[PDB]
């Protein structure tokens, strides 16, 4: 799941 | 002005760009190639970052970002961010699609990239590559070498490597005398073996050289200022020559100029042509020194900005140099191709060096000698 | 900027 | 180690 930035 | 040797341009200004300038640092604002400007820009825990497209009119495309730290791809629409240390993740922003996730054994201190492939990271004890395009989201990158121990207590810089990828450098600074000293950690994969030597600056390059052919020899160029005396000085030296080729580069060292009085400058950034053999020195405050890569000859010294450089790229096909200021300009220097072999001849005085340079580049200046 | 470079 | 003279 998690990202280190929303694209 | 006709006369110079080269240009200097703007390519940008970030401020006009609505960026703040609270965030023009080596580590928030980054610049990997004059493709790309990666500012992270802090608003509490609502933090972000502004990409700029040099290439595409200086658009900015801004998301939102929970890293401690971005950069761009030095050509490919590829960013990578980490945080807390050890978190990795990388991106085709294109398709939004994760490249690479992974988590390091140690915190990451400096990352850049060394190729188009190759990604590099500086821990506190590591030096590590990773392949970034093999396919393998998960793949953690690979131990290099460690870190030699005259590196303990420094400021990690850079970390370069030649086209080979078997002969890297890590530059990293401290403060000794008031002033900033600089120490680089030299490393062969062949030989696995790292030597300690003092500098601020490094780069591998390539030059052909008369009656080798087609097949360049590798240099190594590196500048120091010692932080005792403020000499400065710069040094061209060969690696692993092909011992078939039978020009060989002999060893140069010449003077970098520093004002006595200059006591927080240093040399900041290195980057070189090699279709023109020229070689831009430039400074923390903003001095740029041009030398011809053969002879090791100084062309021209002169300041490009007042407000302090904190971080350059290479400029236009690696054939020149780029740099961010304080005040959040990006500037580029390279040198002029109908201009700079006149300045040798009739400025420097110097008809051999001007032959030279005029037939490695295929420049004119030289048709009536 | 809290480094060296930045100084 | 010495790999080259600097």
């Amino acid at each position: 799941g998690y990202t280190l930035i929303d694209l | 002005m006709s006369d110079l040797p080269i240009e200097f341009t703007e390519l940008v200004d970030l401020m006009s760009l609505g960026i703040s300038p609270q965030f023009l640092d080596f580590r928030s604002t980054t610049f990997e190639s004059d493709h790309f400007v990666t500012v992270r820009e802090t608003k509490d825990g609502t933090n972000s970052v502004a990409i700029v497209d040099l290439a595409k009119g200086n658009e900015v495309t801004r998301k939102n970002m929970g890293g401690d730290s971005a950069i761009m791809h030095p050509s490919q629409m590829v960013i990578s961010v980490r945080a807390n240390g050890t978190i990795v993740q990388i991106f085709n922003l294109e398709t939004k699609s994760k490249l690479k996730s992974f988590t390091l054994d140690e915190p990451v201190i400096f990352w850049r990239w060394l190729s188009e492939t190759t990604l590099g990271f500086v821990t506190a004890r590591s030096i590590l590559t990773s392949n970034v395009f093999d396919g393998n989201v998960n793949a953690k990158p690979q131990l290099l070498t460690l870190r030699h121990a005259n590196l303990n207590n420094t400021q990690i810089i850079n970390f370069v490597a030649n086209k080979n990828l078997d002969w890297f450098a890590v530059v990293g600074i401290l403060q000794e005398n008031g002033r900033i000293a600089g120490r680089i950690q030299l490393f062969s994969k062949q030989r696995n073996i790292s030597q300690a030597i003092d500098g601020h600056v490094a780069i591998f390059t390539n030059i052909l050289l008369e009656g080798n052919g087609s097949t360049p020899v590798q240099v190594f160029v590196t500048g120091n200022r010692n932080a005792t005396t403020g000499a400065g000085e710069l040094r061209i030296i060969e690696i692993d020559h092909d011992a078939s080729l039978p020009s060989q580069y002999q060893k140069e060292t010449t003077d970098i100029f520093f004002p006595p009085d200059a006591t927080n400058d240093f040399p900041i950034a290195v980057q070189v042509s090699e279709k023109y053999g020229i070689i831009y020195l430039l400074t923390k405050y903003g001095f740029i020194h041009l030398y011809e890569l053969e002879t090791g000859t100084n062309l021209f010294v002169n300041r490009i900005t007042a407000e302090s450089v904190f971080t350059a790229a290479p400029y236009n096909h690696e054939n020149g140099i780029a740099c961010i200021n304080k005040k959040g300009q990006v500037l580029a220097v390279e040198i002029s191709t109908s201009q700079i072999v006149p300045y040798i001849l009739n400025k420097l005085s110097n008809v051999a060096l001007a032959l030279i340079v005029a037939t490695r580049g295929g420049l004119p200046g030289a048709d009536d000698l």
